[PDB]
């Protein structure tokens, strides 16, 4: 049988509730076949290629696309050629907020400086004892947790001035 | 501004049709899309000098074959040749030479100041 | 923008973890337009059409579609025009068990009698204080919780001597 | 003016792809759509003063570097500060002060009246 | 003989008064000799190398480094691993604000895509042909005005999704 639209809203409320455990991860530090045109991602992958490291999520919330006037007293966002609105977990079913917004930034050199092409977000990441910090290379990690989402992107460099902001808007089922 | 479009054929699957519809929708809904720019043109053209005061090259406005200098009541600048001025009913008592008339606008189109 | 197959496993685990708060519900005591061939169900529902009542779940488990040889030594089920095998929560990613099995049985007139054609399951169902019993009519329920899954069936007739077993097998994304 | 569009994926069913193509088609074909308003603007535009007489703020036009006041031939108004006026080959015989120059067009670009 | 702190403050109020004429510029789309280690910037330069385009300053303001407790309730900005506060022209000598914040974001492809290494800010920039827009390629600049401030970074990449926010904090005498 099918899943309902409100089931997807309850499964997004479960994902947003996990926020403190959520980490960005970056990988694929060597080239694709075409660097302007990466391949589409493999949903059966548990981990990135050529892993560089992990950074905790700076922002986690439900969202939906924004519209006026009814959102003009709420929390707006901008992403991916549209405006969006943060939905608070108690309103989720009323607003229909099946979408999770995920964001982290690698500020400068807090992971090894170089290039990446894969961006993902993991949850239930467990660091080794005595390592509470939010920026991690693969040897500081006791378990990488579950890779919820990832994308194959065009490459990005990192330097001390640059802040490498990476974010996604996603839903547990893109249509059904 | 420009849409990127490709005409869909029988070889194209329901994915490709979906991609061209996403292309059309994204171009027509981007920040400062076609609709926004045209609403801005309507708003801002309403403080231009909407009526000509020179010609398009920055020379004097043309006129029709008037009877008197008082017939040119529109505002702006008008070269008048000596031969023309010499046959106007209201010309000043002076040597006929080529002249410019500057027309200055007032409260009504039936009145003007003429220099 | 997509989910991953293992996200669907971690979402099936959550739905099975709730099992004590899970109830069957039954409804549609009046005909379909074709009683041999019921219509597709409506995902936007929050409760059954023509509610009769609610009964506590007798069995909740993960499952997957069965295959020989590797399932030949396991606990098999026959349901929905397919064969299935039971799975435990700690085996879920190993088996790929993104499917939940749910079951309860309504014995005679422990809920009001007649025909029924809808079946559904709800979690987080809370009874009114001083009510401890596992069979509930819609008035003894303080909160119906959330209707998770439901189906439209051919009609079955209930009398005092009849045990109406009802059950499902479902996943969180059957088509992406 | 504004389109209302939602981006489509693989198993958004054909009805959803149809809904977006309908939203696009309706916004582009309603009464006073984007095409009508733009044809109105082209029409009201060609009656306009093609060329500057002031700057964009209604202040004097800028000028290039100039050897002489006879090098400002374009029509409109121009400010000239005392320190510039004291460096032009055909300045009037007067004390160095700030000025405004009004350049009056004629029958030809080569000829002007200067106030 | 010497300038004074308050001279620098009043000069910063002068550069802030110029703000509307201020544009980000990016350039050097081909490699350095070492891409990890650029050459140090030469202040006799007048324009960036291999110019990709110009973008209007989305922000120009007086700022200073933040100080506690008296800034703990103010308009904080985060930049280059440091925390800063906005200041207003008529207060600049009371706060000691001699620093100018300069910023512009190149959204996606609003300048031609591909890598850049140089980042600069120009004042007195004038565009061609009555053009209104705040993103300019070199074929739409008439007068470049004056290259005020620039840096020779490592490369970075730009894609349709990624915004390139480039920014500086600077003072008229950083070091006497």
């Amino acid at each position: 049988a099918i899943a309902t639209y409100n089931s997807h809203v309850e499964l997004a409320k479960y994902l947003v509730s996990k926020a403190d455990s959520v980490y960005l991860t970056i990988g694929k530090s060597t080239p694709w076949s075409n660097e302007t045109n990466p391949p589409q991602p493999d949903e059966n992958a548990t981990v990135l290629q050529e892993v560089i490291g992990y950074k905790k999520a700076t922002k986690v919330t439900l969202v939906r696309p924004s519209k006026s006037p009814e959102d003009d007293n709420k929390n707006l966002i901008s992403y991916g050629n549209k405006s969006w609105v943060e939905v608070t977990p108690e309103n989720a079913k009323a607003e229909g907020a099946k979408w999770v917004y995920l964001e982290s930034s690698i500020v400068g050199d807090e992971l090894p400086l170089g290039t990446y092409r894969q961006v993902g977000f993991v949850m239930d990441l467990v660091a080794k004892s005595g390592i509470s910090k939010f920026n991690l290379v693969p040897s500081e990690v006791e378990s990488t947790g579950t890779l919820l989402f990832f994308d194959n992107k065009q490459f990005q460099n990192r330097s001390e001035q640059t802040t490498a902001k990476e974010r996604f808007i996603v839903e547990v089922d893109p249509n059904s | 501004m420009a849409l990127n479009f490709t005409t869909i054929t029988e070889n194209n699957v329901i994915r490709d049709l979906t991609t061209q519809v996403n292309n059309i929708g994204e171009e027509l809904t981007k920040e400062r899309n076609i609709f926004d720019i045209t609403d801005d043109l309507v708003y801002n053209f309403n403080k231009s000098q909407k009526i000509k005061l020179t010609d398009d090259k920055g020379l004097t406005k043309s006129y029709g074959n008037i009877t008197a200098l008082r017939d040119i009541k529109e505002p702006g600048y008008y070269y008048i040749g000596a031969r023309t001025l010499a046959t106007l009913l209201d010309r000043p008592d002076m040597e006929s030479l080529d002249v410019v008339l500057h027309v200055v606008p007032l409260d009504t189109s039936s009145k003007v100041v003429q220099h």
